[PDB]
């Protein structure tokens, strides 16, 4: 009940997911995914994870640029579909919006279980920690621990990346 | 469970439903897969930030890495599909019916 | 869910045949709805109206079978004054089988369905009486 | 006869034959020695002999 | 006088796309002997561009 | 499930130390002879598949087949015997330590027990 | 399955439908053996248009030669039957 | 809080500029003025037709290398750990694997555009 | 494709499976699944044709959706208990998600649709790999968390798998689809005993892998992918067809062959619990698998089909490359029942 900023961001996150889940041509799908990526960056920034939000935003911006190129190359049609240009896309979009609103109403009005367990709301500020400690940041130190603690993770990840380069070359080789 | 958690789980459910329904394009399904990755990343980050699991902070990053791999894989496959048919329509992938 | 089975089972065997028939037709409608959903998913009907027609046909057939089974079995148990006996269930099942034959307009299906359904119904009653478990909980 | 040289030589491949026989004898000797060792160890543990 | 062994007519019933041919699957065809379907003669749609006069 | 987590168990040992306190299977154990027979059958099938005289194509490789099967079977039998011995040990100890769950009932003679008689006719 | 076992009656009905939809042919004067030149008073270009209408109705290319000699609806029906091996 | 205000101000200023651009001048649009632009003539096809891309492989490799960048970014903080030897070894391992993948794509003619 | 690259890809697939097997962290098991899928996709596409591309795309889509559900279940479990270790899985919703994800990865019904098509679309070597090695990691994960298996859900999926495999195999002429449906039925048999005894699961898995390896190596020796092309083998390799018939009878579950041992044990195990109706239904349904195995045996070994004239030329040439372990796999696939008690060395 305090400026609802986190709630508004999460709602826009769901709206963007509904937007690109209706599958209204991959150009607009990428627009929706970019909006959701930025909004999620904000969501996790509001919890103290600034590096992670910026990183996911950067990664998804690059990925959506590549997806835009691929959509122009091999996923296009004479009349690309937008959210209002087709009955199925519009119906899915409106159904997703209405179901999100019904969920939000059912949660705010009553503390009733939907899928996993009954929720409370009350503003996500309540569950914070009152942590007064540090001349560093916990998120940055935890992520930097990947090179001192996570040797095994670095090994498996680097191997997977090299194998991925080899794999894409082999797949697209052709013949 | 806070309301933001509920919104993130709803986003994941929406992306999964969007993937399990195919319209025509394979690129749209790949986009739904990437959305599922994004929702999983946000969920993991929120859980790890709320409960101050310090060593778990690298976990979302690794997640993102393999996300790219999947994306890369899908994109590679899509190229081949296009090279066989000129379109990325999933209806052309019906040879193994018989 | 399984709460429909509870609403069906909580009614005593030879009492309130109307409520038992209602519970049975609820179970039949649920099963027919699931079957219609899977049939539409795997075999598209080429149009929305044909899809709703197939859904309604399957759901009505299943609901009629369930209602006839429940009504006939309850009436037999109450009239014969012999509950906890699988003949009532067998009779209900055969009647349910007959309904399927009438819905599909085929004597073989009706006759074949009646014997199999009746046998199946009797086996379920015996399992309820004795305590047979289809999904046994791991004990050893 | 045979127009081709019959890759598997008309005389046996003495290297392969020697190595196969050698691993057979080695496995048999190892098994016998191991069986003796477990017999002795089992007798020692249980106070038999 | 001799034991019966299958003939061409007998063996041809195992040579279809599926067993138990039906109305819906009558028009199915067995896959190619080597699993290579013939390439489609897809028309390569080039981009036609006016370069000039302005 | 039942035996995967047992206290004092080395993960990938395949033969704990206490297993040496058990009698080793004899070299003439019929299960070992059956393993040797399996090796002989594998050798004969190998001869037949490569289109060679089945009984007398390669005697050295048939001997290797038989000895390999016998070699593996000896340790397989040792481990099987050890695991059965462990099962029996644990069951007996559990019976001993929970007497109220395994009580010795009263011994009755057939002169006292009344069994119903069902005539055949 | 695919399209049903098309017979001669359906072929004749569709050919006659095509001719009735043509705006240069009087429907009442048109019959099965009406010559395209001497009963309906058309020239070769109307005949070409009618052959093209057959081509886009029956969905198979009809080339010159053994198509310039299609002068009544009857020969059109026979040509379609011979092409599709329709005997009933 | 202040970044929200900054972004709102910038977006509102750009939107106001567009609004002035579209409502101040005199608009006179007919069919020939709004037609698609070609050097002098009318286009043959559409701009929505597929446009072949000759560097698709480089684009996928760019995705992978971009993720390698996210792996490399926490290095300034990683350099402050007590055990610098394992940290340096692991960072050099990551960069060497990146270089090896680049070399593999290069030598197998992966960096060349489709002809 | 280069032999070194093929070796590296196979080693990466195997290392992903081993990483899933030796990990105590959920993230590492997920990473193993990811690495396995990533290296597996090109192996299915080694011989390039549109059918292989189709099979690779379908396999990728199925496994990617399964990976998403796997990670979501892991994250929900973490949310409701801050534990990364693979254990009892304190949350039931996450447990259902995990069970469904692993079932989709294995191919259990109703997630079975991809298996026959992917198997038919790839070569016999890739099919061997897919139907033998790819079943280890999901089954290992399922074995580790069997304490929280919902018996209703798992047993329903297992019975559905057995029924669907039996029914689907009856309609098939191609050999790869027959192997796929037999694989689905055997997966159902394997997972039916999972909530009761994982040792029986491992025993059934080993017997199934031995029989499947024997079947695939026989089908590679006689380069046959259809029923009628296998009908020609008696005129060139009668011994191969006889061995194939005995192997098929073993897979049909007839005693005293090896394929009888797993189901027998499994039945006994479920009878140690109450569980009487289910084993009966599973046996009467495995009758269908035996039926289409016997149909294949009739076509290939117990009758002599007509041949062609060119076959005479093939009479003059031997096999250039011989697959090792084929005789051993045949023997282990047929004459192993007398050594049944040795399963005690599996727990
Ligand atoms: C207490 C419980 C009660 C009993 C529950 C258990 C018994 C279930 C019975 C259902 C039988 C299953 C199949 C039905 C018949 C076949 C389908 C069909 O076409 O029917 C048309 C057939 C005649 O029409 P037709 O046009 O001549 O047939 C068309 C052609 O023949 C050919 O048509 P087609 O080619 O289009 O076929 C349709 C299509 C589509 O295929 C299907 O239809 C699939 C339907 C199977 C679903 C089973 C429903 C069970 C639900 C249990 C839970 C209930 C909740 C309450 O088939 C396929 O494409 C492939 C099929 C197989 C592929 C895989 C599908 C399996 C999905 C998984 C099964 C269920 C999963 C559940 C969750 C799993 C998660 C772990 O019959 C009907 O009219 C429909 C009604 C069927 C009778 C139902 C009897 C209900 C009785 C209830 C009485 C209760 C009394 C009170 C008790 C206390
Ligand atoms: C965390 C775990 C959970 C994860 C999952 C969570 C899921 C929830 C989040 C979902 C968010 C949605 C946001 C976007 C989704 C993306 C959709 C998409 O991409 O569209 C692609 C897909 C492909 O479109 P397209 O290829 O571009 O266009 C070509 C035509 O569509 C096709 O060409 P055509 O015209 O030639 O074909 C003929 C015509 C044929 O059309 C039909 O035949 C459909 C008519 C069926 C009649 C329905 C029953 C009527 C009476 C039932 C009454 C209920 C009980 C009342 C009492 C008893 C009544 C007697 O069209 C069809 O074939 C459509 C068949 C599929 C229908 C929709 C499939 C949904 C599931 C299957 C339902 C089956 C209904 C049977 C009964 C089920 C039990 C009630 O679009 C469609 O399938 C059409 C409808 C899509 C709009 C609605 C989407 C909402 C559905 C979401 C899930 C369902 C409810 C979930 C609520 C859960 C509670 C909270
Ligand atoms: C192990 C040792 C050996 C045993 C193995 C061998 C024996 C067992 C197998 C053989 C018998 C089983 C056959 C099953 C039924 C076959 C029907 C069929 O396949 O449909 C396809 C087949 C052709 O398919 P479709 O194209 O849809 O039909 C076109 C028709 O051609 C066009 O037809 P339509 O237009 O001309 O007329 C149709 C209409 C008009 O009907 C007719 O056309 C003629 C009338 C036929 C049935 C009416 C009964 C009249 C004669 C009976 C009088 C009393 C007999 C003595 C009984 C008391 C003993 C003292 O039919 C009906 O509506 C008949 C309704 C049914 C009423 C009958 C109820 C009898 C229940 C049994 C009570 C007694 C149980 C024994 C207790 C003994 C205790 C000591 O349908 C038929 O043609 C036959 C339909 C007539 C049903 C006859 C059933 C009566 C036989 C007794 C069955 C009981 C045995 C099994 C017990 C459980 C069964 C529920
Ligand atoms: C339970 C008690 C014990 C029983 C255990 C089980 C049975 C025994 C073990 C089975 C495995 C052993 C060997 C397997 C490979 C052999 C394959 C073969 O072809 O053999 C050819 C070979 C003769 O061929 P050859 O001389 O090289 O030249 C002729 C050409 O090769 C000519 O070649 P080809 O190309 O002209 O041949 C074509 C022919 C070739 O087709 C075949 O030969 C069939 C191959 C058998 C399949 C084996 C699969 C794995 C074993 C499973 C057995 C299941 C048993 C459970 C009950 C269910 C029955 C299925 O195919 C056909 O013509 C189509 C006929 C279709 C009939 C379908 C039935 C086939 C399945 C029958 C399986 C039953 C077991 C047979 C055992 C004996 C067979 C040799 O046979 C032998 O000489 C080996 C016999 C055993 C050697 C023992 C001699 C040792 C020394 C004797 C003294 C003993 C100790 C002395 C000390 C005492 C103090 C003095
Ligand atoms: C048809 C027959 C199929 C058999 C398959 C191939 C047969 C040869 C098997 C190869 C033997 C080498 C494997 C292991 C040897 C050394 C490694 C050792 O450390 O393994 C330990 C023990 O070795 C293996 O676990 C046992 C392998 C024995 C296989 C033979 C049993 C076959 C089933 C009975 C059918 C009869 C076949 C007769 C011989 C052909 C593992 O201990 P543990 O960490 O705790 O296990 C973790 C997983 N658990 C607890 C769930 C089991
Ligand atoms: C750079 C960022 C900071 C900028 C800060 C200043 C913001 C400026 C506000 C933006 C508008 C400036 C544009 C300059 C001229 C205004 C043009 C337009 O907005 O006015 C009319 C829009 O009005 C409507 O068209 C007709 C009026 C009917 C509606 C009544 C007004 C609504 C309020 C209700 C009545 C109250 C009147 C005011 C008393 C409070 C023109 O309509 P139209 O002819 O199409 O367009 C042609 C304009 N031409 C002629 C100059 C070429
Ligand atoms: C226990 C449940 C009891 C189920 C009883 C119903 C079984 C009836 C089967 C007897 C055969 C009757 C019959 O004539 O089948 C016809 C009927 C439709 O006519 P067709 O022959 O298919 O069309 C050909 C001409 N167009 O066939 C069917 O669809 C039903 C056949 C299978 C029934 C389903 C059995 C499933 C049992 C296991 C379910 C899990
Ligand atoms: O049915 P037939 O008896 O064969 O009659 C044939 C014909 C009527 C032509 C008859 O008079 C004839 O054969 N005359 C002999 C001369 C001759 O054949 N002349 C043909 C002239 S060819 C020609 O001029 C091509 C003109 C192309 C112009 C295209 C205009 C496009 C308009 C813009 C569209 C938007």
């Amino acid at each position: 009940m305090t400026m609802y900023i986190a709630f508004i961001l999460s709602t826009i996150f769901v709206i963007g997911f509904v937007g690109f889940s209706s599958k209204p041509s991959p150009i607009y799908g990428g627009l929706g995914l970019i909006v959701s990526g930025g909004v999620g960056c904000g969501i996790v920034l509001n919890f103290g994870g600034s590096f992670l939000g910026l990183m996911v935003f950067l990664i998804y911006l690059g990925g959506m640029l590549v997806v835009f190129g691929y959509t122009t190359a091999m996923a296009t049609e004479m009349y690309p579909e937008v959210w209002v240009s087709n009955k199925t896309v519009f119906g899915a979009f409106v159904s997703g919006l209405m179901m999100e609103f019904c969920m939000v109403y059912y949660a705010l009005k009553e503390e009733e279980v939907e899928i996993i367990f009954k929720f409370n709301g009350l503003g996500d500020w309540v569950i914070y920690d009152t942590g007064d400690s540090g001349f560093f940041s916990e998120e940055a130190m935890g992520i930097a621990a990947l090179y001192s603690y996570g040797t095994w993770l670095v090994i498996v990840t680097g191997w997977s990346l090299l194998i991925g380069v080899v794999v894409i070359m082999e797949i697209t080789r052709g013949n | 469970m806070p309301l933001v958690y509920m919104n993130i789980i709803m986003a994941f459910a929406i992306a999964l439903a969007g993937l399990l329904m195919y319209r025509s394009h394979l690129m749209s399904s790949l986009l739904c897969l990437e959305g599922m990755m994004l929702s999983l990343f946000i969920m993991s980050t929120l859980i790890i930030l709320n409960t101050h699991f310090t060593l778990a902070n690298m976990m979302p990053i690794i997640l993102l890495v393999f996300a790219a791999c999947e994306a890369a894989l899908g994109l590679s496959l899509l190229v081949m599909v296009s090279n066989t048919y000129g379109t990325d329509y999933v209806q052309n992938l019906n040879l193994l019916q018989c | 869910a399984k709460t429909l089975l509870h609403k069906y089972s909580d009614i005593p065997e030879g009492t309130e045949c109307h409520r038992k028939a209602y519970a049975s037709t609820s179970i039949g409608g649920a099963t027919g709805l699931i079957v219609s959903a899977y049939s539409i998913a795997l075999k598209p009907p080429a149009s929305f109206l044909e899809g709703v027609a197939r859904t309604g046909r399957y759901t009505f057939t299943s609901a009629a079978i369930g209602a006839i089974f429940g009504l006939t079995s309850c009436i037999s148990a109450q009239v014969r004054e012999k509950p906890d006996d699988p003949l009532n269930y067998f009779i209900g099942g055969c009647a349910g089988g007959l309904t399927l034959g009438a819905r599909t307009r085929s004597y073989g299906i009706g006759a074949a369905a009646c014997a199999y359904m009746g046998l199946t119904a009797a086996l379920v009653k015996m399992g309820q009486l004795e305590g047979w478990q289809v999904f046994a909980e791991p004990k050893v | 006869k045979f127009y081709i040289r019959e890759p598997p030589h008309g005389s046996p491949d003495w290297l392969k034959v020697g190595l196969t026989l050698g691993t057979s004898v080695f496995l048999w000797i190892y098994l016998i020695k191991q069986h003796k060792e477990d017999v002795l160890e089992y007798k020692r543990r249980n106070g038999l002999e | 006088a001799r034991q019966w062994q299958p003939d061409v007519e007998w063996a041809e019933q195992f040579g279809g796309a599926v067993m138990y041919p039906t109305k819906e699957t009558a028009h199915w065809k067995p896959p190619p002997w080597n699993d290579v379907d013939p390439p489609k003669d897809t028309l390569v749609s080039n981009l036609t561009l006016n370069f000039g006069p302005q | 499930t039942m035996m995967s987590g047992r206290p004092g168990r080395v993960p990938l040992q395949f033969l704990p130390n206490e297993a040496r306190s058990l009698p080793p299977p004899k070299l003439t154990d019929p299960r070992l002879v059956y393993m040797g027979f399996l090796g002989y059958c594998s050798g004969l099938i190998d001869n037949a598949i490569r289109r060679r005289p089945v009984v007398s194509a390669g005697l050295h490789r048939q001997l290797l087949y038989v000895t390999s099967f016998v070699f593996f079977g000896y340790y397989l039998l040792k481990r099987q015997d050890y695991m059965y011995a462990l099962r029996d040990h644990d069951m007996f100890a559990y019976v001993k330590s929970h007497p109220e769950d395994f009580p010795e009932k009263d011994k009755k003679t057939y002169g006292e027990i009344l069994e119903e008689f069902h005539p055949v006719r | 399955s695919d399209a049903p076992p098309l017979t001669l009656e359906a072929i004749k009905d569709r050919v006659l439908y095509v001719l009735k939809l043509y705006d240069k042919i009087d429907p009442e004067k048109l019959s099965v053996n009406s010559h395209f030149m001497k009963d309906l008073g058309l020239d070769s270009l109307d005949q070409v248009e009618i052959i093209m209408a057959m081509e886009d109705e029956f969905g198979f290319e009809i080339p010159d030669i053994d198509a310039e000699k299609l002068m009544c609806p009857q020969e059109i029906v026979d040509y379609i039957a011979d092409k599709k091996d329709v005997y009933e | 809080m202040n970044i929200m205000l900054t972004l709102l101000t910038n977006v509102t200023l750009a939107s106001l500029l567009v609004l002035i651009a579209f409502w101040l001048p005199q608009l006179n649009a007919y069919s020939e003025k709004t037609s698609p632009y070609e050097c002098g003539f009318d286009p043959m096809g559409s701009a929505r037709l597929p446009f072949s891309m000759k560097f698709f492989l480089v684009a996928i490799t760019f995705l992978l290398f971009d993720l390698e960048i996210a792996l490399l970014l926490p290095l300034p903080w990683a350099s402050q750990t007590n055990n610098l030897k394992t940290m340096l070894t692991m960072a050099l391992f990551l960069l060497i694997l990146l270089a090896a993948s680049l070399a593999y794509e290069w030598t197998q003619k992966g960096l060349e555009w489709a002809e | 494709m280069n032999p070194i690259i093929y070796t590296t890809l196979i080693m990466t697939v195997m290392s992903g499976t081993m990483l899933v097997m030796i990990s105590s962290h959920w993230l590492l098991i997920w990473i193993g699944f990811e690495m396995n899928l990533l290296a597996m996709i090109p192996v299915l596409m080694k011989n390039f044709n549109p059918r292989a591309t189709e099979a690779a795309t379908k396999y990728f889509l199925t496994q990617a959706t399964a990976s998403m559900m796997l990670m979501m279940a892991i994250i929900i479990n973490l949310l409701y208990s801050g534990q990364w270790t693979i254990t009892k899985m304190f949350n039931p919703v996450a447990m259902t998600m995990m069970t469904m994800a692993l079932a989709m990865k294995l191919g259990l019904s109703p997630f079975h649709f991809w298996v026959p098509e992917v198997t038919q679309g790839i070569s016999l070597q890739a099919g061997l790999l897919l139907l033998t090695w790819q079943k280890l990691a999901p089954l290992s994960v399922l074995c580790q968390i069997s304490q929280s298996i919902n018996p209703n859900l798992m047993l329903t999926m297992a019975m559905l798998s057995i029924l669907i495999g039996g029914w689907g195999g009856l309609n098939q002429t191609q050999l790869r689809k027959i192997m796929a449906y037999s694989s689905i039925a055997h997966m159902g048999w394997m997972t039916a005993v999972l909530p009761y005894n994982t040792t029986m699961t491992i025993l059934n898995l080993l017997i199934y892998i031995t029989m499947t390896l024997a079947m695939f190596m026989l089908l590679i020796h006689s380069s046959a992918t259809t029923t009628l092309s296998l009908s020609h083998t008696w005129n060139k390799m009668p011994v191969i067809t006889s061995l194939m018939m005995v192997t098929l009878l073993s897979m049909g579950g007839l005693p005293p062959l090896s394929g009888f041992m797993p189901k027998w044990m499994i039945i006994q195990e479920m009878t140690k619990n109450e569980s009487i109706i289910m084993p009966t239904l599973m046996a009467m349904t495995a009758l269908l698998n035996l039926y289409f195995y016997m149909r294949l045996a009739y076509s290939s070994s117990l009758t002599m089909f007509p041949s062609t004239n060119n076959m005479k030329m093939k009479w003059q040439f031997e096999h250039t490359k011989q697959m090792k372990l084929l005789p051993t796999m045949i023997v282990l696939s047929t004459l192993v029942l007398p050594m049944t008690p040795a399963l005690s060395s599996l727990n």
